[PDB]
């Protein structure tokens, strides 16, 4: 995998979330680590094989999570996701990014 | 936008492993909305992508 | 004079808390009304003077 | 006017003899009456010097006895040795106490006999139980016994107190009379020859037990005291750590109904928010195990009080816990050995199984933080970085205590620990070499100091050379400047004089949020403060060096870098008897200019790194992070409502994700509460720790018998505000016995209330607690004018040191390193300024202060002085007072309680006016005259000195500022701008505030900008004389507040002050001659 | 979570005031309105900034 500290560097310094402060919102980056990427890599495959319905759980402030969720919805089907969380993700994407 | 080829690669790899493990199944793999539901933190997806 | 660039939205959990509180008060109110009305009507229909 | 009666009764009780005679001395501001006082004096001395009865004359001169003001009382009584036992035999008919050697882990931490531990005196040491205080056990016993005697006939609740304290003192005195009293020497030390046949830890136990039993007012207090006094006689290493441990959990059990919030350093905005307490189940098992250990040690009643409270977990019965939390720290210090106390820290478990994904991110975040701190000044070429050497060289006085070294200033030898003096020494002998940073290795390991605090572990302190300070100074000051406005640094985020003392937790507490709080005080030997911590800073410095073009700055950066290189390998001198150990310790501790901000950085990065791993299993939004030294807390909010299981799993995940970095922790997660070193919260209410031992200190300072009495009264005030209340009469007895002075073997003097309670450098206490007193009278004015004439004194040691050759060389080098060609016009100013910072060296301060005390005593003896017109504060108040008029008012209750542990009168004030919301300069730092000094230096100059400087011509202001390191062009510009006329008022505001303890004690807790206090203060406006209206409103506020404190009721005021007096006072404004002692302040936040 | 059709739930009685306590029961309405006031204070957000 990519060394995390590199991505932390460029993500942190171009997003510039610290300058975005409300004024206590310590907007440092959150989980980019390893042992989550492969956790997802296992979760997705095992759920599609098992046909185990899986839900989404996010925070709308982290618009990067949603920018990645659109990839998820692109490649992984939609009938795998419970409709409520699917709708929530799509709706956050639209009301925040698209429209 | 600038993770383009890497995400192409990821998608191909994921689909490959999915099909090669599908082949090792014997019971009809049927689709239902179950009672309870695996969680998925999108931060893991951002970590992967 | 002390205000600026600071929006505050009530969290959904505060809303749900306030709504369930009001629901429970209202339900208690109606239920106990029905109790009292039942005993009053019953006393009047059993001639308890 | 009652203190003196207790003095008289104490004297009558202690001496009791026919030969014991008692001799008052008086004074009066009226000439004729003064000559009558002189007469009375004379006749009194004669009669005493002729064995005649004194009680007869007291009637003839009744006028002097009624209207004149007392100073002091003499006492003629011979040795009469061993009277302590001759009193004490009666209070000791109970059974003495038996130790139990199988309680403490070690052998010498048991309360066994000295000869069983130190057969030879050559290996004896009183340092493991040294009280380190200039007050005797016999003093304490006399005071306790006198209290018991005067309260020997009351029949009320007072008697319920007396029986209890009598039983406690019986428990103590039975143990003492079994062997006897140790006798103090002249130095208040205890030699081998008295302790040779007695238990080693009897003295500390005695003092602490006396202090506790003098602080018993209720049944539960009696239980606590009886349960600690009898167990603190044997256990002396595992007691305060025990009872003080469950508290961290109890705060996580109290439901909030009503809250306080913070915005900016003292702002508040309460909330009627209700929040429950979602505590998991396993922490109850933890608490149960803790109480089981508590019972296993031999504690019965105090588990019961902690057990019966859990049925309700109410906050009204909760102050008991807080009371208990303070009863643990009044048992004493665990003054064990340097070695075994270090080995609490010097145990290491370093492993090649931790992540690298974690340490690399950690290092990088430290690197980035360093660069964020230093990017702007390194780039814009700030003066303080270029001339970092000279900056540190001026600010050496604000440094740590280097290792003792033998100096010589001409024809003496000195063993100073002050690093400025080291620099002065090394300049002469060619040894001054700031570019060559010394190593710290096998060839030259580091000494140690021990930072102690009861109920906790002993921390260690580096004692370095004087190059490290000089290197680190400027960069760390710029780092601090960055941290003044950064939210996440709770040791520094303020508006240039305050700290976040009320905490900033309660903003985002809710049913959906939780908070993880964590103690980080053991993380000094840890594997994450070694190599990665240092290398991150080195990397940041490399980046910054490539981010500048000037050379002085790059040199400074390379020196700070090399300092980090050398601290990466660091050995530690630690004795053990005769031989000396030196241990590999490549890690972090205090004793450095860097430790504080850098630990804050590293802990911040650490928590940012860990907190991105819970995200692998939870969705949360980090709302706030705070780090202050020995604790840190992060609040975090969820997409849903909180449960017990999420708390449990979050805590376990935090613990294990710290373990992945090889980092021990007691992870603590909650929803409403925290506990940290300096404060703690339960139910939306801030409490504090009242753990200040009075009769026992940590180490031995340098102040006199006198000043320790002021320190003891200040600590009494603090602990009282905190909750821990001692009987004030005991404190007054200690003050008189500590201000008592021996003029001969049998003559002894005892000052009075009107000497100790008067605003000067000799103030000790107040006649009514929580209230400074001023003077409307002739007499207080008279003695204050008199004492100001005497405060100014000399120190021959300083005079002879400043007249040697090394001092001259140091001044010359300062000059030519700063400016030249005014060798007799400014250079003398800089020498005169260096004199101001030699006084930090303790023997100089002792010479000067003992001289002041001697000058005081040689006018307590003889008659009094008129002092020649020198204006002071009471001169002003004398003139302001006769145009007031009081009337009874009635304010309502509309402000909320959020510090329950206060006395009810202070709370009534808080419950009627507000709590403070701003903070005005106590040090006059924001003044535009001070923002030059805070730009080119750190030096304080006291507001007395600035208040004088502004009163002078526009010429010597320039010399005085240039003498403080400032250049000439900016000083000239300050005089040309005419900002000092714009700055007289700020300086005077701060001066008057410092004089009257408005930012020191109870008055720090009060809102004087209130609308509620103001409507009582009906002073009409005149205009164009700001000083007068300022002081008038201030003095009227103080009147109202003091009337409130002492009587509860409220009053209004009114001053239609005539313009004539406005103008007559306007000129007396900037000619005040007054001064107040540093030792008298009582900061509620320590 | 998806909930089955095996599940059940009870509905509260939220029928409005049958008593008209805002018609000449002012001492009771004072208490009711005070209760709702103080409850509402507990859910208005604090002005964070």
């Amino acid at each position: 995998l990519v060394s995390t500290e590199a991505q932390i560097q460029k993500m942190s310094q171009d997003l510039q979330l610290e300058a975005l402060t409300i004024q206590s919102e310590t907007q440092f980056l959150t989980g980019i680590n390893s042992q989550a990427a492969n956790d997802c890599f296992k979760t997705l495959i095992a759920a599609m094989l098992s046909q185990r319905t899986m839900s989404l759980d996010f925070v709308t402030t982290n618009y990067m999570s949603l920018i990645s969720g659109m990839w998820l919805l692109t490649v992984v089907p939609n009938d795998m996701f419970i409709r409520e969380s699917l709708v929530a993700c799509q709706l956050a994407i639209i009301n925040t990014i698209i429209y | 936008s600038n993770r383009l080829g890497q995400l192409v690669d990821l998608t191909r790899l994921l689909a490959y492993n999915y099909e090669t493990l599908m082949a090792c199944i014997t019971m009809n793999m049927q689709h239902v909305q179950t009672l309870t539901t695996e969680k998925l933190q999108l931060t893991s997806v951002t970590s992967l992508c | 004079m002390l205000i600026g660039n600071a929006t505050v939205i009530p969290s959904p959990q505060t809303l749900f808390h306030y709504y369930n509180v009001n629901v429970n008060f209202h339900s208690n109110y109606n239920e106990r009304i029905n109790d009292a009305v039942a005993i009053i009507t019953a006393a009047n229909r059993l001639n308890l003077y | 006017g009652k203190y003196n009666l207790i003095l008289s009764e104490y004297l009558s009780f202690i001496y009791n003899s026919q030969s014991a005679v008692q001799i008052p001395i008086y004074y009066s501001s009226n000439s004729e009456l003064e000559n009558r006082c002189i007469e009375f004096h004379s006749k009194c001395l004669e009669n005493s010097k002729n064995g005649l009865s004194l009680k007869k004359l007291f009637v003839e001169y009744s006028d002097v006895i009624e209207n004149a003001t007392l100073l002091s009382i003499l006492s003629y009584s011979y040795d009469k040795y061993n009277a302590v036992e001759r009193k004490l035999v009666k209070y000791a008919k109970g059974k003495p106490l038996e130790a139990d050697l199988t309680v403490n882990e070690l052998d010498y931490e048991n309360n066994k006999i000295t000869s069983e531990l130190f057969p030879t005196a050559e290996e004896y040491t009183d340092l493991l139980m040294d009280p380190a205080i200039l007050t005797s056990l016999s003093s304490n016993l006399n005071a306790v016994m006198f209290w018991l005697e005067k309260h020997e006939n009351d029949v009320a609740e007072k008697l319920k107190i007396y029986k209890r304290r009598l039983d406690l003192f019986t428990i103590v005195a039975s143990t003492v009379n079994k062997y006897g009293v140790p006798r103090h020497n002249a130095k208040y030390r205890y030699e081998y020859e008295v302790m040779k046949d007695k238990p080693y830890y009897l003295v500390t136990w005695a003092n602490s037990s006396i202090e506790m039993l003098m602080s018993v007012f209720s049944h539960e207090d009696y239980l606590i005291a009886r349960e600690l006094i009898v167990l603190s006689y044997s256990n002396r290493s595992t007691l305060a750590k025990l009872v003080s441990s469950p508290m961290s959990i109890l705060v996580a059990l109290v439901d909030i109904n009503g809250t306080f919030i913070t915005n900016e350093e003292l702002e508040l905005e309460f909330s009627n928010k209700y929040v429950r307490a979602i505590v998991p189940d396993q922490t109850f098992d933890e608490l149960k195990q803790m109480l089981d250990n508590m019972r296993k040690a031999g504690l019965t009643d105090i588990p019961k009080m902690i057990q019966d409270w859990l049925v309700d977990c109410s906050i009204e019965k909760f102050p008991l816990m807080a009371k208990i939390y303070s009863w643990s720290f009044h048992v004493g210090f665990r003054k064990q050995k340097m070695l075994d106390a270090a080995l609490d820290q010097l145990k290491t478990e370093y492993t090649e199984d931790v992540d690298d994904e974690m340490y690399r991110e950690y290092t990088m975040l430290i690197r980035d933080e360093v660069v964020k701190m230093l990017e702007e000044p390194v780039k814009h070429d700030d003066h303080l970085l270029q001339d970092s050497e000279l900056a540190g060289l001026l600010s050496m006085s604000s440094a740590s205590n280097g290792e003792s070294r033998q100096l010589k200033f001409g024809r003496k030898t000195i063993f100073s620990t002050k690093k400025n003096m080291h620099v002065m020494d090394d300049m002469a002998n060619g040894r001054y070499t700031p570019g060559i940073i010394p190593p710290v290795n096998v060839d030259k390991p580091i000494p140690l100091g021990r930072r102690d605090v009861p109920g906790r572990r002993t921390r260690i302190i580096f004692i370095l050379p004087y190059e490290y300070f000089i290197a680190q100074h400027a960069v760390v000051e710029k780092m601090l400047i960055y941290a003044k406005h950064t939210r996440e640094y709770a040791e520094f985020y303020s508006q240039s004089n305050q700290l976040l003392s009320y905490g900033d937790v309660t903003r985002f507490l809710s049913n959906n949020s939780m908070v993880l709080y964590t103690d980080v005080s053991q993380w000094d030997s840890s594997q994450h403060n070694t190599q990665p911590f240092r290398k991150g800073i080195i990397m940041g410095l490399d980046m910054l060096a490539n981010m500048t073009n000037d050379a002085r700055v790059i040199q400074t950066l390379n020196l700070y870098k090399q300092t980090q290189i050398n601290l990466m390998d660091s050995y530690v001198q630690i004795p053990d008897g005769n031989v000396i150990k030196k241990i590999q310790y490549g890690a972090v501790a205090s004793g450095e200019k860097q430790t504080k901000a850098a630990n804050s950085i590293a802990n911040l990065a650490l928590i940012k790194t860990v907190l991105s791993r819970i995200s692998n299993k939870y969705s949360f939004a980090t709302k706030i992070i705070r780090v202050d030294g020995d604790d840190n807390y992060a609040v975090l909010q969820f997409n849903t409502e909180v449960t017990k299981q999420m708390v449990q799993d979050v805590s376990n995940d935090v613990r294990e994700t710290y373990a992945r970095m090889n980092t021990k922790v007691k992870a603590l997660v909650s929803t409403v509460g925290i506990e940290i070193a300096k404060r703690y919260i339960a139910g939306g209410k801030i409490f504090f720790r009242a753990g200040i031992n009075l009769l026992n200190n940590e180490k031995k300072g340098q102040s006199t018998q006198w000043d320790q009495a002021a320190v003891l009264y200040s600590n009494y005030i603090v602990n009282r505000l905190r909750g821990f209340e001692t009987d004030r009469e005991f404190i007054l007895t200690k003050i008189m016995q500590m201000t008592s002075v021996a003029i001969t073997g049998s003559l002894r003097l005892f000052p009075s209330e009107r000497v100790l309670t008067t605003n000067s450098t000799f103030k000790v206490f107040d006649s009514e607690d929580f209230i400074i007193e001023y003077g409307t009278t002739d007499d207080e004015v008279y003695i204050q004018r008199a004492f100001m004439s005497l405060s100014s004194q000399k120190s021959g040691i300083a005079d002879e040191i400043a007249a040697s050759s090394t001092f001259k060389n140091y001044v010359s080098r300062l000059s030519e390193q700063l400016l030249f060609s005014k060798n007799n016009i400014v250079s003398r100013g800089i020498a005169l300024t260096e004199k101001a910072k030699l006084n930090s060296y303790a023997p100089i301060s002792l010479e000067k202060r003992r001289a002041q005390i001697s000058a005081l005593l040689t006018m307590l003896q003889k008659p009094v002085t008129f002092k020649s017109s020198k204006i002071t504060i009471n001169d002003i108040l004398r003139d302001i007072k006769p145009f007031f008029t009081v009337n009874e008012a009635h304010l309502p209750i509309q402000y909320q309680k959020f510090m329950p542990t206060l006395p009810d009168n202070v709370q009534y004030i808080i419950q009627c006016i507000g709590s403070r919301t701003y903070q005005i300069e106590d040090d006059g730092s924001k003044s535009a005259i001070s923002r030059l000094i805070s730009k080119y230096s750190v030096y304080k100059p006291s507001i007395e000195e600035l208040y004088k400087v502004i009163s002078l011509h526009e010429n010597e202001i320039q010399l005085y500022l240039i003498s403080l390191g400032i250049p000439k062009i900016d000083a000239d510009t300050y005089v040309g701008s005419k900002i000092y006329s714009q700055d007289k008022y700020r300086i005077l505001e701060s001066y008057v505030y410092n004089l009257l303890s408005i930012n020191y004690g109870c008055y720090q807790l009060f809102d004087f900008n209130s609308p509620d206090l103001e409507k009582l203060i009906r002073i009409p406006f005149k205009g164009k004389i700001p000083a007068v209206t300022f002081i008038l409103h201030l003095y009227a506020k103080l009147e109202v507040i003091n009337h409130a404190i002492k009587n509860g009721s409220w009053i209004s005021l009114f001053c239609n002050y005539p313009k004539s007096e406005m103008i007559k006072l306007w000129k007396k404004m900037w000619n005040i001659t007054s001064l107040r002692s540093p030792y008298t302040n009582a900061n509620f936040f320590q | 979570r998806n909930l089955p059709s095996t599940a059940r739930y009870i509905r509260p009685n939220l029928l409005q005031d049958r008593l008209n306590l805002h018609d000449n029961f002012e001492s009771l309405w004072d208490t009711i309105t005070t209760s709702n006031y103080i409850l509402a204070r507990s859910v208005v957000p604090d002005l964070k900034e």
